[PDB]
C-alpha cells in the first residue's frame, strides 16, 4: 500500500496493494496485477517490473515476471499446438490450457473447399489466438490478418519438441540473450519458440538436437563449467 | 507324498516330460458367435467369444484404427475345495484379464475389425493346476470357432523345477509345494512367446531348462489342439456338401 | 483431466534415436538414472527418487488374530497408491488396471519369494501375531515405478523396527520405544525388480524408461533378482513377441544391476545408522 | 399335458453315416499356403517373411491366381446386391441404425426408405419427424445392400415396393454360412406360406397374401392352417441347421414333406431331427445325382 | 436475482420469512415415539427435521482401554431429504456431520465410556446412535446434536450379570437404568455474508448464497466444545463474542424445552 | 368445487369428454391425479372435463412472447439461457433456451459477435420462436433495439449502466464493456 | 472396514439372544380386523411429493424426487429405494443391507409400474424413496401405500391407487388366516403373504408370499381376504389426499 | 426385444393354443438333466432346458451354526450370472439378477420342512454342516427359475455329506474323526424340495416355460413353488404389468398339476441314473 516506484525491482507477494502517483496519466495493469478501486492488487509472487513508452503521455506499464508452467489462452500470442481431433469443418488442437482450441479448415494460407490443407491428427502447429477469453473456448488461426502466413502453419517433422518454463521463453526471446546467440556459432539449427513453454528444434543430425534441447531446458541456471563443457561437446559433434 | 520318485515318476503316474490328456470340444453354446470347452486333466475351462460387434454406450472408446478386445475372467466358487466368494472384481481375476488381453491383442490380428468389440469370456469350473493355460487354449478354440482371424494357435502351458529336473504342466500338488512355476503362451509357427509369467525363487542357470521344457510342452499341446480342430473342420465341411 | 497427447514428431524422433542407440538425457541403454535414497525420522519411512520419479514408503505394525490355515506365521499387507500428484490421469478409481498389475507384481515378488521371515514375527501361536503392512505412495511419475516401488519397500522393510515384546505362557507384554529399544525385522535376501522396455516388436531394448519411452513402447519385461542370482519373478506385458536369448541377456543384465542397487541400499542404511549414532534424524545415499 | 426328462446321450462324431472323404484342402492358422511367384491374397490369410500364412479355419480356394479362404462360421460381410433382413436398433436424427449379423451397425439413410405409395417429391423436416412414427425401434426391414463403406459398415436401401417393412410373421436367426449364394431369396411356397432367406442368417417366414410395401399393418389373425405350416417350417429350418447342411427352397420343402407324419412338435427331438435330415439329404443327393 | 433480492430484506433488519436476524424458528421435539429402539428422538425446526435412533449392543473392547463402551454415530442424508443427494453411498456432508457429532461426543464428555463397561476386558456396551435427516431446509448440525442429546437422555438400559458356572452373562430386560449425562452441549449456527453480517439459523438458500458459515457448541458451565469454522470471509473476536452470547441464550432455551419434555412424560 | 382422486370415475362419454389429467375405460372416464376437476362448456353444450393440480397449474410461452433469461454458456455459434420470468410471472420450472448468432440484431449483419453482445452471468429478455421437439429447446431472438441485456455485472462485481447501443459502463470506475444493450 | 463411516467395533451382537425367557404370545383376536391407520400426504417440504403412514408400530415415509432427465423406448422409469432405518427391529443392521432391502424394492417397483402411467413421462426417471422408521408388522404393504400416496401427491399421473395388505398364518391346530398382524404374530408365524391391488378396476399389481406350509385353497382364501382388507382401507387414503389438496388450496 | 406385429402373431397363437414350436400352453420341452458333472464338489448337477444351460455345485462345509437355531445347519446360495449368458452382464450388471434369484431360493427354503436340517447337526452350538449351493448361468433362454430349481433338487439328491464324529476334550482341544468309507456317506431326503413353476400370462391365457420371445409379449408372471405332495411353499409375482384376481387361481391349479408331473419325471430319471452306475461315463460338455 505504498511506493509503487520503490518496489519496481523487489519481490512482491499476493495481497499487497500498491498505488501510483497522479490531472493524471493513463496506465495499464499488467498480467500479474489487478485493480482494486484506484490501487493495484498483486495476485502472483514476482520481481515487479515497470516500463514506459518512448513518449511522455503514455504514462507507464507494470507487471510481475512470474515463473510457472501452466499456460492460459491469451490473445495475440504465438503458440504451438497438437491437433487432437477433427470435427467436420474444424479440427481441435491442444495448447496446454483448460480446454482445446479450435481452428478452421480455411484459415491456413490459401485454402478453400476444393483446396483443403494437409493436417493429420498428431500434427503440430504454430498459430496465434484471435479470441482468447475466460468465458469462451479459444479459437486460433495460422494466418496473419492481411491474408498471408508469415511463418505460421504446420511446423514440419524431423525435430524434437520439448517443454520448458514460460519465464525461460520470455527471457530467451529477448534481444540480449547470450546462449541463443553463442549457439549460432557452433552448429546450425532452426527452432520454434512457443509462448506455452513448448519448444521445437531441428538440426542436421540427432546428437546435436539432443545436446541443444538439454542446453535449453537447463540454460536457466547453467554453470560456466557445464556451459563450456557442452560447448566443447557440440564442437566435437 | 512326493513329487519326483527316485525312479522318475510323479504322483499322478507320469514322467516329467509329458502331460495329461486334454479332452476338448468346439461348439458348446450356439446362442453365441464362438464357444469351446477343454479339460486339461481335472481342470475344466470354458470360453466364449462374442464376435466383432458394435460398441454401445460409446463413451468415446471405439478405437478407429483397430478393434477393442475385452476379455473377462472368472473362477467359480466351487472350483477349489475351499469355497471362496467374489470371483469377479478381485485383484487376481483382473490381472488374468490383463494377461489374456495383451495376449489376444497380439494374436487376434485386430487391424481388420476397427471400431468393434471382441468380447472374450472365460469361466473356470474346476481347478487342479494349470489354470491360466487351460483358459488361453479354450479361448483360442473359441476364437477359431468364431472365424475370427488370428496369426497362429496361441498355445500355453506351465513348467516347474524339482530335484534338478524340469516338470511340464504342473498340477495343484507341486503348485502348492511352492516350487518355481513358469507359465507361458507362445505362437508355435514362429517360436515367439506371447506371455511369460513366473513365480518363485530359483537360480538363473536353471532358467533355460524349464523354459525350453515349457516350450516343448506347448508344442505338444499344439499337436493335440490342432488334431481336434482339424477333425472339427473336416466334419463340418463334410456335413455342408 | 487427461494426459496431453503425443505428437508424431516426438514419436518418430524417439524411434530414430533408439535406432541410433541414443537416449535423451545422455545415458546409454544399460544404465539407470541417479537414484537417491533418503530417510525420514520415523523408523520405516523412505523416499526413493530415481531421476524425477519419487516414491514414498511407510511400514507399520499391528497385532491381530491370525488366519487358521497358518496359526504360526504372521501376515503381511502390501499396498501401492497412485497419488493424483503423480500425474493428472491418476484420478481415484479410474486407472485400475495399472494399480492391479503393480500390486499383484509387488505382492508376488516380495511375499512369495519369502524375502522376510513370517515365522520370526510370531507371538502367540493361534491367538495373536504380528501384522506388517507397507504403504507405497507415488508422488511424481516420470517413468519407472516397479523399480522405485520395490527399492522403497525394501529400504523400508530393512529400515524398520518393531516394539519389543515379552511373553510368558499367555501373558504378553508390549512396551514402548522409549522403555526398550525396538527390534528390527528378519530378512533373508533383498529382491528388487528391473524393468526392460522393448521397441519395434523386440529389436531394441532399453532400461529404466522415461514416460515418453513408456508411451512409444510396445512391451515391458520385469525381472526380479537378488545379489545371489535367484529369479524371484519375471513378467511380460504389452502384448509383445520376444524370444529366449532376449530373456537370457536381460537376466544377465539384471544380475549386475541388482548387485549395484543392493550395495547402494546397504551403504544408505549404514550411513543412517551412523548419523543417528551421532545426532541427526536423516540418511542419504546417491547413485 | 406331457412333460419328459431324459439324460444326455453322447454324440456320434466323424459323420461316418456319409462316408465322403472330401477332395478339399483344409487349413488352420500358421499353415503355409503354397509360396510361389506373386500369388495374390484374399480374405482369410496374410503374409510373413515371404510366406503366405493362413489366418482362419476352413478350406483354401485358388481362383486363377488369387488365394482366399472360405471359413465355416463368420459374420455377414457386406456385398453390393445381396438382399438382407434387419432388426432396427436406433433412430438417429438423420437415419436409422439397423442390426444385421455384421461386424458393425448397418445404416439405412432417411433418403433410402421408400415413401407411402409413390408420393416422391423430396425429403423435408416433416419426413425427418415421421422418421420415427413409421419405422419403430425394434421393427424389421427386408432390404438389399446399396454399398459398403471403407469403415466396414453397410448402407442399404429399398429398390422397390416388394421391399421395406415386414408384417407379423415369424423369424429365425441362423449362421450366414448356411444359405447358398443364389438368386430369388424371396420364395412363396405351395405349402401355404412364403419365406425370405437373407444373405445373412436372418430368415423370415410370413403367410402369403392374395392381392399382390409395409406402409400399413394388417394385424389380423392368421388361420390355424397357416400358422401350423409356419411353425413346422420354423422347426424344420432349426433341424436343418442343427445338422449343418445348406438351406434353400428344396431343402425346406423336403424337410417339410418329411415332417408330416411326425407331428408339429416332436420333430426337434434329436432322433427325429436326424432321421428327417438324413431322408432329405439322401433324396436331394440321389435325385440331383 | 436472488442475492440482490435478499440484501434488500437484510438492510431492512429482517428476512423474507419474518425472522429478526438473531432469532430461530419453531423448535419442537418428540421423545419415545419409537419402541423397536432403545432411545428415540424427533427434532424439527419449522421445516427442518431430524430423527435419532440409538440402539444398544454388546462388544469386546480394545486392548488400550478395556473399560470403554463405544458410542458410534452415523448421519444419513437420504435423497428424500433434498434432491441434492442421490441414492448410493454417503457423500461428503453426511461424513463431515458424522465426524462433527463424534468430535462433540468425545470432547463435551457428555457420557463416560467407563459407565458402559460390564466385565472389563470381556464385554462393554456399544451405543449405535443413527441420525437421519428428513428435510434439509438448513442448519442440520444443530438439529442433529439436539436430537442426539434428547434420545441419549431417553435411553434407559437393562441390567446384566455374570455367572461363573456358565461363564456367560444374562440380561434383565424387566429392570432397567437411565443413562447419566453430565454436559448438555447445544449447537448454534451462523452464516457470515460479505464482511460483517451474521445471521442465525440460516435456512437453505441463505447458506447457498453465503460467503461463510460457522457453528459453535456451548456447554452449560460457560464452556465450548467445538468452533466449526469452515472457510469464510473472515472474522474478528468482536464478531465472535456476540455469537457466543447468543449461543448461551440458545443453550438456555433448548435446555428448558428438553426439561419440560422429559418432565411431561 | 370438489377434489378428485386417481381412480374415481367422473362421467360417461355421453356427459363429457377428457381434456387433460384423465383417461377412459369402458363407457366411463376416470381421473388420473389428485386435484380439482372442472368441466368447461363450449357453445356446443358438450362438456370437456379436466383435472388440475393448481400448485403449478400451467404456463406456455408462445411465439410472440417477451421472456427474460440468464446467459449461462456461450459460443461463437450460440448462447444458451435459462427461463426465469415469462412476462412477469416467474416459473420455478426453469425452461432452457438458446440464442443464435445471426438472430441477435434487427440489422441481421453477420458482423455480430457474441462475446461483444452477451456474457455468461447476465440477464436478458428476448422473443421465443421455436418451441423445440426433443429437448424443448426454446430459440429466442433479439432482433429489436429494445431487447437484449438490461442488467450486467462488471469485470468482477459491479453493476453497469446501458450508455449506448453496444456500450456499457460501471459507475464507480470507468471501463467500456460491449454488449447488445437494450433500448 | 468401511472408510465412509465412523470406526466402530468389528462385530456386535444384541442382548436379547442372551436373554432367558419365553416371550409373551398374543393369543386371540378378531381375525378380520384392521389396525388404526394414520395416513397423511404432504408432510415433507423439500420434496415434490411425500407421504407418511402409521399403522400400529409401523411408521413409514415416502418421498418422490420428480422427473429428472435420464413409444416403448421413450417410456418413463421409476427407481425405488426401500430402506429400513437401522433403529427398527429387534436387531441392528448396517445401513447398506443387500439381502431383503433390494427384494422389497423390486416388489415396490413391480407393484407401482402398473398403476403409474409412464407414456406421459418419457425420457424421465422418478426417484421413489421409502423409509421404514419402525417395523411393527406388515411393512411392504405400508410402503406400497405410502409410495402411492407420495406419487398421487406429487401429481404424477395414474390409473388408480395402490393398496396393500399383509397376512399371516396361525400355527395352531386349526390354522386361520390372520389379517394385518404384528411383528410378534409375524415372527411366531408359519406362512406370510402380501397382496397389493388397484381397487377401482379390481386388479392385483404385485403380490408375494412364503410358507412353512400351506395349500392351494388356503392361499386362495388368504388372497381374497387381503383383497377385502385393501378395499376396506382405501377410503382413509382417499380422505388423506383430499385433505392435503384442501390445505394446498388454503396456502394459496 | 422384438416388434409389435410379431407380438400379435404370438398372442393370437396362444389364444389359438399353438406356438412357434407347435406346442400348447401346458407343455414344457425336453430338459436334459445330468448329475455328478463336477468332481471336487459334494454334489453337482446340470440342466439344459431348450437353450438355457445351468450348472450347480453343492459343497458341504463345516461351520458354526446360527445362534437362533443351533440344533441344525443351514443352506447358503450364491449365483454367478456369468456374462457368457448375454454380454449385457458384467462384474456389476449381473448382481441384480443374481440377488433376485438368490433371494427367491432362500424364500423357497425358509420352510423348515423341505430339507431336514436337524440331520445336519454334529454338536449343537459348537459345529454343524453348511450347504453352500453355487448356481452358475451359461445361457438365458427363458424358464430360468424352473431350471435353476430342478438343478438345486438334482444336486441335493446327488449330495453326499460325510459322517464326522466331533469329540470334545478338556483344555480346549477338539478332534474330528472321519469315516474312511466314501461309500458310507449320508444322503439328505428331497421328498419335499420343491420345483419352481413360472406361469406367464399372454392375452387371456396363461403359459408355462415362457420362452423369451413370449416373455416380451407378456405382462405378468406368477412364480409358484410346489412340492411333490401338492402344497405351495412360495407364491411370487413378477412383471411390469397388472394381474386379475381370478386368473391367479387358475395359475395356481396349473402350477400344482405341472409340479406333480415334473417331480414324478425327475424322480424316475434320477433313480434310473443312480441305478446305472459309472457305466454312464458322465458325458458332459463333450
Amino acid at each position: 500500500a505504498r511506493a509503487a516506484r520503490t518496489v519496481l525491482g523487489q519481490v512482491v507477494l499476493p495481497g499487497e496493494e500498491l498505488l501510483l502517483p497522479e490531472s493524471r496519466v493513463r496506465v495499464v495493469c499488467g498480467p500479474g496485477l489487478r485493480r482494486c478501486g484506484d490501487r493495484l492488487l498483486v495476485t502472483k509472487c514476482g520481481r515487479l517490473r515497470h516500463k514506459e513508452p518512448g513518449s511522455g503521455s503514455g504514462g507507464g506499464v507494470y507487471w510481475v515476471d512470474s515463473q510457472q508452467k501452466r499456460y492460459v489462452p491469451v490473445k495475440g500470442d504465438h503458440v504451438i499446438g497438437i491437433v487432437t481431433a477433427k470435427s467436420g469443418d474444424i479440427f481441435k488442437v491442444d495448447v496446454g490450457g483448460s480446454e482445446p482450441a479450435s481452428l478452421s479448415y480455411l484459415s491456413f494460407e490459401g485454402a478453400t473447399k476444393r483446396n483443403r490443407p494437409n493436417v493429420q491428427v498428431g500434427d503440430l502447429i504454430y498459430g496465434q489466438f484471435v479470441v482468447a477469453n475466460k468465458d469462451m473456448e479459444p479459437e486460433m488461426v495460422c494466418i496473419d490478418s492481411c491474408g498471408r502466413a508469415n511463418g505460421m502453419g504446420v511446423i514440419g517433422q524431423d525435430g524434437l519438441l520439448f517443454k520448458v518454463t514460460l519465464g525461460l521463453i520470455r527471457k530467451l526471446l529477448a534481444p540480449d540473450c547470450e546462449i541463443i546467440q553463442e549457439v549460432g556459432k557452433l552448429h546450425p539449427l532452426e527452432i520454434v519458440f512457443g509462448m506455452n513453454g513448448r519448444i521445437w528444434v531441428k538440426a542436421k543430425t540427432i546428437q546435436q538436437t539432443l545436446i541443444l534441447a538439454n542446453i535449453l531446458e537447463a540454460c536457466e541456471h547453467m554453470t560456466s563449467d557445464q556451459r563450456k563443457q557442452i560447448f566443447s561437446r557440440l564442437a566435437e559433434s | 507324498l512326493e513329487l519326483l520318485s527316485d525312479q522318475g515318476y510323479r504322483v499322478d503316474g507320469r514322467r516329467a516330460g509329458e502331460l495329461r490328456k486334454i479332452q476338448a470340444r468346439m461348439g458348446v453354446f450356439a446362442q453365441a458367435d464362438g464357444s469351446a470347452y477343454i479339460e486339461q486333466g481335472n481342470t475344466k475351462a470354458l470360453a466364449v467369444v462374442y464376435g466383432p460387434h458394435e460398441i454401445r454406450g460409446s463413451r468415446a472408446r471405439a478405437l478407429p484404427d483397430r478393434a477393442l478386445v475385452n476379455c473377462q475372467y472368472s473362477s467359480a466358487t466351487f472350483s477349489t475345495g475351499e469355497r471362496k466368494r467374489r470371483p469377479h472384481g478381485d485383484r487376481k481375476s483382473c490381472e488374468m484379464g490383463l494377461q489374456l488381453r495383451q495376449t489376444f491383442e497380439a494374436a487376434i490380428l485386430t487391424q481388420l475389425h476397427p471400431r468393434s468389440q471382441i468380447d472374450i469370456y472365460v469361466q473356470v469350473l474346476q481347478a487342479d493346476g494349470g489354470t491360466y493355460a487351460a483358459c488361453v487354449n479354450a479361448a483360442t478354440l473359441a476364437v477359431l470357432d468364431a472365424g475370427i482371424p488370428m496369426r497362429d494357435f496361441v498355445c500355453a502351458c506351465s513348467a516347474g523345477f524339482v530335484d534338478g529336473t524340469a516338470l511340464a504342466d504342473l498340477s495343484h500338488v507341486e503348485e502348492a509345494a511352492g516350487g518355481p512355476q513358469l507359465a507361458l503362451a507362445l505362437l508355435p509357427a514362429s517360436g515367439q512367446i506371447a506371455l511369460l509369467e513366473m513365480d518363485a525363487r530359483l537360480h538363473e542357470d536353471h532358467l533355460e531348462r524349464v523354459l525350453e521344457a515349457a516350450a516343448q510342452a506347448a508344442r505338444d499341446v499344439h499337436t493335440l489342439l490342432d488334431r481336434v480342430v482339424r477333425q472339427h473342420v473336416r466334419e463340418a465341411s463334410i456335413l455342408l456338401g | 483431466m487427461k494426459e496431453t497427447p503425443l505428437s508424431n514428431c516426438e514419436r518418430r524422433f524417439l524411434l530414430r534415436a533408439i535406432e541410433e542407440k541414443k537416449r535423451l538425457d545422455g545415458r546409454q541403454t544399460y544404465d539407470y538414472r541417479n537414484i537417491r535414497i533418503s530417510f525420514g525420522t520415523d523408523y520405516g519411512c523412505c523416499i526413493v527418487e530415481l531421476g524425477k520419479t519419487r516414491v514414498l514408503g511407510q511400514v507399520s505394525c499391528e497385532l491381530v488374530s491370525p488366519k487358521l490355515n497358518r496359526a504360526t506365521e504372521g501376515i503381511l499387507f502390501f499396498n501401492l497408491e497412485l497419488s493424483q500428484m503423480a500425474a493428472p490421469a491418476f484420478e481415484p478409481g479410474r486407472q485400475s488396471d495399472l494399480l492391479v498389475k503393480l500390486n499383484r507384481l509387488m505382492e508376488r515378488c516380495l511375499r512369495n519369494s519369502k524375502c522376510i521371515d513370517t515365522e520370526s514375527l510370531c507371538v502367540v501361536a493361534g491367538e495373536k501375531v504380528w501384522q506388517i503392512r507397507v504403504d507405497l505412495h507415488l508422488l511424481n511419475h516420470d517413468g519407472n515405478i516397479i523399480d522405485a516401488a520395490s527399492i522403497a519397500a525394501i529400504v523400508a522393510l530393512c529400515h524398520f523396527r518393531r516394539p519389543d515384546v515379552s511373553v510368558q505362557g499367555d501373558e504378553v507384554t508390549l512396551y514402548t520405544p522409549e522403555e526398550r529399544d525396538p527390534v528390527p525385522l528378519s530378512i533373508h535376501h533383498m529382491p528388487i525388480c528391473v524393468s526392460f522396455a522393448f521397441f519395434q516388436q523386440g529389436t531394441y531394448l532399453l532400461v529404466d524408461p522415461n514416460e515418453r519411452e513408456e508411451r512409444v513402447m510396445d512391451g515391458l519385461l520385469v525381472i526380479a533378482m537378488n545379489k545371489h542370482r535367484e529369479i524371484c519373478t519375471i513378467q511380460s506385458s504389452g502384448g509383445i513377441m520376444l524370444l529366449k536369448d532376449q530373456v537370457l541377456r536381460c537376466s544377465k543384465i539384471a544380475g549386475v544391476k541388482v548387485a549395484e542397487i543392493t550395495e547402494l541400499i546397504l551403504k544408505a542404511l549404514e550411513n543412517d545408522q551412523k548419523v543417528r549414532k551421532e545426532g541427526g534424524k536423516f540418511g542419504f545415499a546417491e547413485s | 399335458m406331457a412333460m419328459e426328462m431324459r439324460l444326455p446321450v453322447a454324440r456320434k462324431p466323424l459323420s461316418e453315416r456319409l462316408g465322403r472323404d472330401t477332395k478339399k484342402h483344409l487349413v488352420v492358422p500358421g499353415d503355409t499356403i503354397t509360396t510361389d511367384t506373386g500369388f495374390m491374397r484374399g480374405h482369410g490369410t496374410y503374409m510373413g517373411e515371404e510366406k503366405l500364412i493362413a489366418s482362419v479355419a476352413g478350406s483354401v480356394e485358388r481362383v486363377n491366381k488369387l488365394i482366399c479362404v472360405k471359413a465355416l462360421k463368420t459374420r455377414y460381410i457386406g456385398e453390393v446386391g445381396d438382399i438382407v433382413v434387419g432388426r432396427i436398433t436406433e433412430v438417429q436424427q438423420k437415419r436409422w441404425k439397423v442390426e444385421t449379423n455384421s461386424r458393425l451397425d448397418s445404416v439405412l439413410l432417411l433418403s433410402s426408405m421408400n415413401l407411402p405409395g409413390g408420393e416422391l417429391r423430396r425429403r423435408s423436416a416433416e419426413d425427418e419427424l415421421a422418421m420415427r412414427g413409421f419405422l419403430q425401434e425394434g421393427d424389421l426391414i427386408s432390404a438389399e445392400v446399396q454399398a459398403v463403406f471403407s469403415d466396414g459398415a453397410v448402407s442399404l436401401h429399398t429398390r422397390s415396393l416388394k421391399y421395406g417393412k415386414l408384417g407379423q410373421g415369424v423369424l429365425v436367426q441362423v449362421s450366414p454360412s448356411l444359405v447358398k449364394r443364389q438368386k430369388t431369396h424371396f420364395h412363396d411356397l405351395p405349402c401355404g406360406a412364403s419365406v425370405i432367406l437373407g444373405n445373412n442368417g436372418f430368415i423370415w417366414i410370413y403367410p402369403t397374401p392374395e392381392h399382390k410395401g409395409g406402409f400399413i399393418a394388417n394385424l389380423e389373425p392368421v388361420s390355424l392352417a397357416d400358422r401350423e405350416v409356419i411353425s413346422r417350417l420354423r422347426n424344420c429350418i432349426i433341424s436343418l441347421v442343427t445338422q449343418r447342411m445348406m438351406l434353400y427352397d428344396t431343402s425346406i420343402l423336403y424337410c417339410y414333406e418329411a415332417s408330416l407324419p411326425h407331428q408339429i412338435k416332436d420333430i426337434l427331438k434329436p432322433e427325429i431331427m436326424e432321421e428327417i435330415v438324413m431322408e432329405t439329404r439322401q433324396r436331394l443327393l440321389e435325385q440331383e445325382g | 436475482e436472488p442475492l440482490e433480492y435478499y440484501r434488500r430484506f437484510l438492510k431492512e433488519n429482517c428476512r423474507p420469512d419474518g425472522r429478526e436476524l438473531g432469532e430461530f424458528r419453531t423448535t419442537t421435539v418428540n421423545i419415545g415415539s419409537i419402541s423397536t429402539a432403545d432411545g428415540s428422538a424427533l427434532v424439527k425446526l419449522g421445516n427442518t427435521t431430524v430423527i435419532c435412533g440409538v440402539k444398544a449392543e454388546f462388544a469386546a473392547p480394545s486392548t488400550d482401554a478395556p473399560d470403554k463402551g463405544y458410542v458410534v454415530p452415523n448421519v444419513d442424508l437420504p435423497p428424500l431429504c433434498s434432491s441434492r443427494f442421490r441414492s448410493g453411498p454417503p457423500g461428503e456432508e453426511a461424513q463431515v456431520a458424522s465426524q462433527f457429532i463424534a468430535d462433540v461426543i468425545e470432547n463435551s464428555q457428555i457420557i463416560q465410556k467407563e459407565d458402559l463397561c460390564i466385565s472389563p476386558g470381556k464385554l462393554v456396551w456399544v451405543l449405535y446412535c443413527d441420525l437421519i435427516c428428513l428435510d434439509y431446509d438448513g442448519n442440520i448440525l444443530d438439529a442433529c446434536t439436539f436430537a442426539l442429546l434428547a434420545a441419549l437422555k431417553n435411553v434407559q438400559l437393562p441390567e446384566v450379570t455374570i455367572n461363573e458356572e456358565t461363564a456367560l452373562a444374562e440380561v434383565n430386560l424387566k429392570k432397567k437404568s437411565y443413562l447419566n449425562i453430565r454436559t448438555h452441549p447445544v449447537a448454534t449456527s451462523f452464516a457470515v455474508f460479505d464482511d460483517t453480517l451474521l445471521i442465525v439459523d440460516p435456512t437453505g438458500e441463505e447458506e447457498h448464497l453465503a460467503t461463510g458459515t460457522l457453528t459453535i457448541v456451548m456447554d452449560e458451565e460457560g464452556k465450548l466444545c467445538c468452533l466449526h469454522k469452515p472457510g469464510g470471509s473472515g472474522l474478528t473476536g468482536a464478531k465472535l463474542q456476540d455469537c457466543m452470547s447468543r449461543a448461551v441464550t440458545r443453550h438456555k432455551e433448548v435446555k428448558k424445552l428438553m426439561d419440560e419434555v422429559i418432565k411431561s412424560m | 368445487v370438489r377434489y378428485c382422486i386417481p381412480g374415481e370415475r367422473l362421467c360417461n362419454l355421453e356427459e363429457g369428454s377428457p381434456g387433460s389429467g384423465t383417461y377412459t375405460r369402458h363407457g366411463y372416464i376416470f381421473s388420473s391425479l389428485a386435484g380439482c376437476l372442472m368441466k368447461s362448456s363450449e357453445n356446443g353444450a358438450l362438456p370437456v372435463v379436466s383435472v388440475v393440480r393448481e400448485t403449478e397449474s400451467q404456463l406456455l410461452p408462445d411465439v410472440g412472447a417477451i421472456v427474460t433469461c440468464k446467459v449461462s454458456s456461450i459460443n461463437s455459434r450460440f448462447a444458451k439461457v435459462h427461463i426465469l420470468y415469462v412476462g412477469s410471472m416467474p416459473l420455478k420450472n426453469s425452461f432452457r433456451g438458446t440464442i443464435r448468432k445471426e438472430d441477435v440484431r434487427a440489422t441481421e449483419k453477420d458482423k455480430v459477435e457474441i462475446y461483444k453482445s452477451f456474457r455468461p452471468g447476465d440477464i436478458v429478455l428476448a422473443k421465443v420462436i421455436s418451441l423445440g421437439d426433443a429437448q424443448s429447446n426454446y430459440l429466442l431472438t433479439t432482433a429489436e433495439n429494445e431487447l437484449g441485456v438490461v442488467v450486467a455485472h462488471s469485470e468482477s462485481g459491479i453493476q453497469m449502466v446501458p450508455i449506448s447501443w453496444c456500450e456499457m459502463q460501471c459507475p464507480k470506475t470507468h471501463t467500456k464493456e460491449f454488449r447488445k444493450v437494450a433500448r | 472396514g468401511d472408510h465412509r463411516r465412523i470406526r466402530g467395533p468389528e462385530e456386535s451382537q444384541p442382548p436379547q439372544l442372551y436373554a432367558a425367557d419365553e416371550e409373551e404370545a398374543p393369543g386371540t383376536r378378531d381375525p378380520t380386523r384392521l389396525r388404526p391407520v394414520y395416513a397423511r400426504a404432504g408432510l415433507l417440504s423439500q420434496a415434490k411429493g411425500s407421504a407418511y403412514l402409521e399403522a400400529g408400530g409401523t411408521k413409514v415415509l415416502c418421498a418422490v424426487s420428480g422427473p429428472r432427465q435420464a413409444p416403448a423406448a421413450l417410456r418413463g422409469r421409476l427407481l425405488c429405494d426401500f430402506r429400513r432405518a437401522p433403529f427398527a427391529g429387534r436387531r441392528r443392521r448396517a445401513p447398506p443391507g443387500g439381502c431383503e432391502e433390494r427384494e422389497l424394492a423390486l416388489a415396490l417397483q413391480e407393484a407401482l409400474e402398473p398403476a403409474v402411467r409412464l407414456g406421459r413421462y418419457p425420457r424421465a426417471q422418478l426417484e421413489v424413496s421409502a423409509l421404514l422408521l419402525e417395523d411393527g408388522g406388515s411393512a411392504l404393504a405400508a410402503a406400497l401405500t405410502a409410495a402411492a400416496l407420495a406419487l398421487a401427491d406429487a401429481g404424477v399421473e395414474m390409473y388408480d391407487l395402490v393398496v396393500g395388505c399383509g397376512l399371516s398364518l396361525a400355527p395352531g391346530p386349526a390354522p386361520t388366516w390372520l389379517l394385518d398382524p404384528t411383528r410378534l404374530e409375524e415372527e411366531r408365524a408359519a406362512a406370510g403373504l402380501t397382496v397389493a391391488l388397484m381397487p377401482v378396476l379390481n386388479q392385483v399389481a404385485g403380490l408375494l408370499g412364503s410358507g412353512e406350509g400351506g395349500l392351494t385353497e388356503s392361499w386362495a382364501e388368504a388372497v381374497r381376504l387381503g383383497l377385502e382388507g385393501c378395499q376396506r382401507l382405501y377410503p382413509v387414503l382417499q380422505q388423506s389426499l383430499v385433505r392435503a389438496a384442501r390445505r394446498r388450496g388454503a396456502a394459496a | 426385444t422384438l416388434s409389435e406385429a410379431e407380438k400379435v402373431y404370438i398372442v393370437h397363437g396362444v389364444q389359438e393354443d399353438l406356438r412357434v414350436d407347435g406346442r400348447g400352453c401346458e407343455d414344457y420341452r425336453c430338459v436334459e438333466v445330468e448329475t455328478d458333472v463336477v468332481s471336487n464338489t459334494s454334489g453337482s448337477a446340470r440342466v439344459k432346458l431348450g437353450h438355457t444351460d445351468i450348472l450347480v455345485g453343492v459343497k458341504a462345509e463345516m461351520g458354526t451354526p446360527k445362534l437362533e437355531k443351533p440344533n441344525e445347519g443351514y443352506l447358503e446360495f450364491f449365483v454367478d450370472c456369468s456374462a457368457s449368458a448375454t454380454p449385457e452382464f458384467e462384474g456389476r450388471g449381473g448382481d441384480d439378477l443374481g440377488t433376485e434369484i438368490a433371494n427367491t431360493l432362500y424364500r423357497i427354503f425358509n420352510n423348515k420342512s423341505s430339507v431336514d436340517l436337524k440331520t445336519l447337526c454334529i454338536s449343537p452350538r459348537e459345529h454343524c454342516w453348511v450347504l453352500y449351493v453355487d448356481v452358475l448361468l451359461l445361457e438365458c433362454g427363458g424358464n430360468l427359475f424352473d431350471a435353476i430349481s430342478i438343478a438345486v433338487k438334482a444336486a441335493l439328491f446327488n449330495t453326499r455329506i460325510p459322517r464326522v464324529r466331533v469329540l470334545e476334550d478338556e483344555e480346549g482341544s477338539k478332534d474330528i474323526e472321519l469315516s474312511d468309507d466314501p461309500y458310507d456317506c449320508i444322503r439328505l431326503s428331497v421328498e419335499n424340495v420343491p420345483c419352481i413353476v413360472t406361469l406367464c400370462k399372454i392375452g387371456y391365457r396363461h403359459v408355462v416355460d415362457a420362452t423369451l420371445q413370449e416373455e416380451a409379449c407378456s405382462l405378468a408372471s406368477l412364480l409358484v413353488s410346489v412340492t411333490s405332495k401338492g402344497v405351495v411353499t412360495c407364491m411370487r409375482k413378477v412383471g411390469k404389468g397388472s394381474l386379475d384376481p381370478e386368473s391367479i387361481f387358475e395359475m395356481m391349479e396349473t402350477g400344482k398339476r405341472v409340479g406333480k408331473v415334473l417331480h414324478a419325471s425327475l424322480q424316475s430319471v434320477v433313480h434310473k441314473e443312480e441305478s446305472l452306475g459309472p457305466k454312464r461315463q458322465k458325458v458332459g460338455f463333450l
